[PDB]
């Protein structure tokens, strides 16, 4: 018959290939597929929903919930600093986040990102923080002035309550690596006081702010790979 | 379609338009996340953006390239015996099918509440020679749907498969592979469940009450050989033509046991991936 | 005709004698396009105030001279405006114009080979896997070699010329954009060069895209008083400079 | 080359498409 | 196209026309190479040429037939052990991908500054029998993209490849071969680089700062065997659908180490291919 | 199914074959390909650019640069000879040259070739050399007259500076071998004084000439093979 | 075409017409062979023929069915060694290509002065077991065109074939076969030659001066094995798409050595196929 | 994919098969094929050219040239006989002949054949021989009359010089075997004096006749096989 | 015979063409 | 079945034809 | 893909159809 | 499926037909 030549790759097996296989159970008509509210079609979707950020990434706090709140304090001094985290989306505190947890399934990431903060303060309470995105290039800023110099957003706490800070995409390589890499260093984001936290009489003087991160329509990932954030130093029983 | 599908440009992401400054009233950067909804703010909103025509596809970010990848879900083992061949419960394996006997993959699904798909099973038998010559070791992998004679031992009457499926692989001839329709009495495979067997304060509760899909029984047909062996037939699984409903938060605690959520480690404190910081002030 | 005139800033250069001019890879330097781009912010493009004709430190052409190089993204780490915008921004992109002046008389004999080189990964002078040091591939206006002496403790490059410093028989170097300065016809050398790099805008600090080399091929030979010094002067002009990824400010080193 | 479902059943086929 | 492509007559060279004598002013043979440009003089210019219709194609002189040829770039080796199976860092190989662990081929590229292409990897496992019978030695070649659990040892949890690629080859069945898309975050693969990790006077500088593409981990699935072996799985690589930018002078000094240019031999004077002549006068 | 016959060659592996292979990493959309000034498409291009020639292929000179210059001297005698090299493009001094280095990647070569020379002399200086191409057939000429008899070019040093000598293609076999072969002997090229090197007062009396070789549109190669000019008597470390 | 080509009736021979007697002047049977030409006389001329419609094709009498047949032209041999592996000039063969290392086939061509064709080479490796188990003996057949690093010994750097051809065959997988274009700088392959290397009264003269096509180097990749072997990889050759110019008288004296005509046997009188008769009178 | 069935013959190797093979050396454009005077396309051609016949197939003669001439003698008697050979084209003296040498490459032969004779006599000399073809059936004739009875040609030596004798094709089986076979016996051809060899004064009285055999358009062969006429009881050196 | 990209992805295909 | 030069190059093909 | 009774006889064919 | 004389010669073919 057809003079054929069997090619090199032939007979192999790849955990990543698109090929057909005789279906055992011929003539089987599967249960119909009823209608079910909420079906996904793209990881992306999940990536665009803001999940909460562990940031109070500190000691005893960590195994608890607090590990999620950031109390905005006193501050005797002025123009003092709140916190910082680095943008490299696979870096505790980030990592664990619905996003992070994910990204860690792919080798490369890209686009803008969104950080949102909420005031679990009081009503009569007031404040004004300055948040900033310090692109890759230098060291996480020691001072506000130094950080205010780049990308930022002044946040006026008020009747609203949620300020969303965007993290533009600044990079040389259209794409960044999800894995820790000195090169693909995305930078830092930090928060400082613009004014203070003023509270009229008989209101607490510390209060919390929750923070979150969802994606931007910018966003996109690639090169699927097995995760980081989960070592099954098992096995698993029965 | 082709180009778009060959070039893999099916799901493309929008581009980043150009912006100008805004000394205006409506503040898009301000929303109240308590509404439970998600913000809608973009680069163009917050900054003075430029103009970048994108070219990234969200193709590989599809429940089919996220799910559609083969994964070890079971490692059937047979330390043959020649002393007693047959005997009860020997030289033949029986496994009850499930995607959670192996973290890795179990993990991955669990990302969703409900799932559905046609499954492709690939068998990778590996014959370890513990003898000076392995001969010709034929093999039979029979699929036993629920409520069926499961071989008591090696040559029952059930290995006749007069109406069952048995795939045969003989040393040399390639890896056996076969597809299977979505098997569930339900419209979808229950990745989870908050139900029980009954009111019996001793009833079962989990992803088990629901999915009991039968078993796979392995046999090494060939009869008695001289020089021993041990067979290790690996079971890989791929999800083709998949759908998923209601996403869930991933798992961060190493499980134990299947068909259960239970984490509570044997003594050891419950460990998670989160790392500790000295101070929030420096990252 | 050989005469040439060039105007770049608030600056202009003339040359009553020349060997054409050369455009690197036959492409003229220009600004980045929203197609090949990647970043999202609006680049700052100092025009004129930045992409102008900066002249470096001059050098002596010896009968003992061996050769000297300057690395471009770096040679102007001090040249006002451009060289500030460099330090204030993460992403920097720019093309250049190289005016190499070296006169003497028609009674002199000498030959200089001038060349620019995309990604000029130099080799260390010492065997091993130790790569040249930062601080030494980042000389500045001043350039490197001359035929100089230095600590061998430093993860120091190859002062070695004939191997191209990269270990490629110099002479095949003619593959890189170049020209000579044959003191009998020539006066200068003019290289113009676009932005070459697998990325739309790189780090003006970590990465030097263009590397320039000038190498005495036929040794300078007069019969005059060695009171007669024949310098070599390099002048450069960022062209279509574009920056972005604004913020604090790096630090000098 | 494509759409040649060499096998009868539908459960047997390549990874679906995208739309 | 066919004929031209089958006959390989795509890129043909011009012919040599006929000339006559020239007792004329403009002297094409005179140009000033200092302009850095290249002369344009031809046979027809310098002599009294004839007329030759050519028929030589510059097909084989294409970056694709210059590059598109398979070359050993790595030789994975596994001197099995049966004494301790598993153990840490054993019986499983892990290699970090690169085209410069082998002169030959490294050489060839390096002829250009930047390069880009889809790569086809071919695996040639060769099983040396150090025993009286090799059995059935199955194999697993897993590709670990950057930032991923790299097997600590032989059976991690990473050999489940729930979302990774693992190709399997069993003695008999032919050589495994698979293609891979251009993997770089950059528009092209950096054949060279004049950058560093950072300002740290201890930062990295080279073609490494940039290309860290992951690793390939080899395993011999089969379990414990009786009679020993040693496996040598050769890794060949071919460049298909290639492009190249800014040519460079070839290499004449035998390198040492990769991701570096360094030549400086251990003691021996730096040697090059140039030969010595007694006199220029006679060749 | 299709009654097929598996042909002899089947299952083999060739480092030189055009065949497809399942692509691992399905659904991957590679980084776009931005625009980059200067891309090659044919070795040829590189072959047409004149690279410098080591010719002062002599002793101590060789590991240095000089190894590239040819000083035009005194010459008490007249009609004396300068140098010679042989044309067989894979023969030191030629070989190492961008061309040579290359050609050594193919088994066969063909067409014309171009030799260019430049005067790194002075301005007030003057000279006239005679360059010649002595086709294959006899011995590299001992004398000028004998060599002038074949292909040549008188070179008048002047305001110009570069004389380019063409090496026509003379051969029996449309094609020549790149490898040393008595048959495929391309011949010799040599240079002699036509007049002298005259210099008015207080100008040096020796000066150099650089020489080069680029290809002709004639040119073409074939039968790729692994190079000569590079033995990796390594290995290569880490 | 088909029918004519399937039925093999392409080149058919004329038929033998009918004749009558001739009592006439012109005598076709008389010609003068001194003219060096060949007579043109036929059956019909000489006798009173009948009428036979023929049906014999001269298809099989075509330089392509005369030449286009595979023939042993070389028998590469490797008496492995495990004692010293590598070492200089060992366990790896190197042969310089030629059709005259084997009478048979050499014979056949030699029937013509010049020849040209594309060649198909088929490799028949045969592994003789001198041990109690041969394992998995992989193989590499590399083609080294003239002027190339020929492996000094077994693992040079030349077995990387970064730009050379190496075919790989592993025990089981079928015979390797590959075609090759007409390789000559000349329009045709010189079956003979009346030229020399030069005027050197010590120059070479023959079919060698001219055809030096490179070499084929064999290696047995697998590494060190336990139980020895000897490999004998036979090299067959077929001429496809052949042309021939100026036929010659066949050879009747058993040659000796190749690239030469020399017959002069070692002592023995020169022997030829002609047989001796007692008398011409009786056959 | 395509449910295929591998047929019995599969994987074999035949020294006689038409199949394609990946061509190593992709993209190679072979030397053009210049024009060359005299190219063959069919063995036949070679078979139609008369080559000389060894017939003086006798003792000491044989290793020499004479082995080719047949001297026409005295003959005291009259009506005497010259020589004979048998037609079975693979039978010394025939065999060795360009034809024979060939035919011995095929298993079967057919058609008519041509024998030509030439008089290397004198000019003033004269003769008349009778040549005859005695078809298969009986014994090579002892006498002329007996032989004249079948197929023949009287030859008048004269100003011409060459007489060509045709050997019609007489056989039962459309085809004959090239190999010695009692069945496929083609017969005998013999030559005798019709008159004499008369020579006027002072002319030699013995003279030679050369003989040849070329094919007829009748002719055709088949079933290629390896030759008879050449045993390489070698090998062959270097 | 040609252009039968038996495989989906483009990265998998023969050596490109020439133009 | 024929003229299906499964391979690119011409050197690789069946025994030529006759004419 | 179907109805390609690669074999002559009818007894050799796939599982019949349904109607 | 038929009449696909994959081989050139006629001697090589299936069992003839019937008529
Ligand atoms: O039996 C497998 C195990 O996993 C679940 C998810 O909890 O889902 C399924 O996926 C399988 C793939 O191997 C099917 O074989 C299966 O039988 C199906 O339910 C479970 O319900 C099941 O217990
Ligand atoms: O990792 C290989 C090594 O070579 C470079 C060139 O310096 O380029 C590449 O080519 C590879 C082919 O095997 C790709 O696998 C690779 O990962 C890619 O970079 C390097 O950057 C790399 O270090
Ligand atoms: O190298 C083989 C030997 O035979 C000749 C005829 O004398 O012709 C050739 O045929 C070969 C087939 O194997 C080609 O490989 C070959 O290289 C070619 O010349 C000779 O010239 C040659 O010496």
């Amino acid at each position: 018959g057809l003079p054929v030549y069997i090619t090199p790759g032939s007979g192999q097996f790849m955990t990543t290939d698109d090929m057909q296989s005789p279906c055992a159970l011929p003539w089987y008509h599967p249960t119909k597929e009823i209608s079910i509210p909420g079906e996904v079609k793209n990881l992306i979707e999940m990536c665009q929903v803001d999940t909460l950020i562990p940031v109070n990434n500190v000691g005893n706090n960590v195994g608890n919930v607090s590990m999620y709140t950031v109390q905005l304090g006193n501050q005797t001094g002025m123009a003092q600093k709140v916190f910082s985290i680095k943008v490299d989306i696979t870096s505790t505190p980030l990592a664990t986040t619905l996003i992070g947890e994910i990204a860690s399934y792919y080798t490369h990431w890209t686009g803008s990102l969104r950080f949102s903060f909420m005031f679990c303060g009081t009503a009569n309470t007031t404040l004004k923080l300055l948040l900033a995105y310090t692109p890759p290039g230098i060291d996480e800023p020691t001072t506000r002035k130094d950080a205010m110099l780049g990308t930022h957003v002044v946040w006026d706490v008020g009747l609203q309550s949620t300020i969303s800070l965007v993290v533009p995409w600044v990079s040389a390589s259209h794409f960044r690596l999800t894995a820790d890499n000195k090169y693909s260093m995305a930078g830092y984001i930090t928060c400082w006081y613009q004014t203070n936290l003023v509270v009229p009489p008989s209101t607490p003087q510390t209060a919390d702010m929750l923070c979150f991160v969802s994606a931007c329509k910018d966003f996109c990932l690639r090169m699927a790979r097995d995760t980081d954030l989960h070592i099954q130093s098992g096995p698993i029983e029965q | 379609n082709y180009i778009d599908e060959v070039l893999n440009e099916v799901l493309v992401v929008p581009n980043i338009k150009e912006s100008h400054h805004t000394t205006s009233n409506s503040a898009p950067l301000l929303d109240a996340a308590e509404t439970g909804h998600t913000s809608n703010v973009q680069p163009e909103d917050a900054i003075e953006t430029r103009y970048v025509i994108t070219s990234q596809t969200r193709d590989e970010m599809s429940i089919e390239s996220f799910l559609g990848r083969s994964g070890c879900v079971h490692i059937s083992r047979i330390k043959v015996d020649y002393t007693d061949y047959n005997g009860q419960d020997i030289n033949f394996t029986k496994w009850k099918i499930t995607l959670q006997e192996m973290a890795q993959i179990r993990r991955k699904f669990e990302l969703f509440t409900y799932v559905r798909f046609d499954s492709e099973i690939t068998l990778v038998p590996c014959i370890a020679g513990r003898g000076d010559d392995i001969g010709h070791i034929v093999m039979q992998y029979m699929y036993v749907p629920p409520g069926a004679p499961i071989p008591s031992k090696r040559n029952d009457f059930s290995w006749q498969s007069g109406t069952n499926m048995s795939i045969f692989w003989q040393h040399g001839q390639p890896f056996p592979r076969f597809s299977i329709p979505f098997l569930s009495i339900a419209s979808a495979y229950y990745m989870f469940y908050d139900g029980y067997d009954g009111d019996n304060t001793s009833s079962k509760y989990g992803s088990v009450v629901t999915n009991d899909m039968g078993t796979i029984c392995s046999r090494i047909v060939t009869e008695k050989q001289k020089l021993s062996v041990v067979i290790t037939t690996h079971i890989y699984h791929k999800a083709k033509h998949t759908k998923a409903w209601c996403p869930r938060p991933p798992r961060a605690v190493p499980y134990t046991h299947s068909h259960v959520t239970n984490y509570m480690p044997e003594t050891g404190d419950v460990t998670t991936a989160i790392v500790r910081r000295n101070t929030i002030t420096t990252a | 005709d050989r005469i040439m005139q060039i105007t770049r800033g608030d600056s202009t250069i003339s040359s009553d004698d020349v060997a054409n001019a050369v455009v690197g890879y036959g492409v003229w330097p220009h600004y980045l396009t929203p197609q090949d781009a990647t970043a999202i912010n609006k680049p700052t493009q100092p025009d004129t105030s930045s992409n102008r004709f900066y002249t470096l430190e001059s050098k002596h052409w010896n009968g003992s001279s061996k050769g000297w190089w300057w690395k471009l993204p770096d040679a102007l780490k001090d040249m006002g405006i451009f060289g500030e915008n460099m330090y204030y921004h993460f992403l920097g992109r720019s093309g250049y114009t190289v005016h190499v002046q070296c006169n003497a008389s028609k009674f002199h004999q000498g030959t200089l080979l001038v060349a620019m080189i995309p990604e000029h990964q130099l080799a260390s002078a010492k065997h091993g896997s130790v790569t040249a040091g930062y601080k030494l591939t980042h000389p500045g206006e001043a350039g490197r070699d001359v035929s100089q002496e230095r600590d061998a403790s430093l993860r120091q490059p190859s002062d070695d010329s004939w191997l191209n410093f990269d270990g490629t028989l110099l002479g095949n170097l003619l593959i890189f954009p170049h020209q000579f300065i044959n003191l009998r016809s020539n006066n200068s050398a003019t290289l113009i060069v676009p932005y070459v790099n697998a990325v739309p805008m790189d780090s003006m600090l970590r990465h030097n895209n263009w590397c320039l080399v000038i190498i005495p091929i036929s040794p300078l030979r007069s019969e005059t008083t060695s009171s007669n010094i024949v310098p070599i002067t390099v002048s450069i002009s960022p062209m279509c400079a574009e920056f972005s990824g604004a913020r604090a400010k790096n630090i000098k080193q | 080359y494509f759409n040649i479902n060499y096998f009868k059943d539908a459960a047997s086929s390549g990874a679906s498409r995208l739309d």
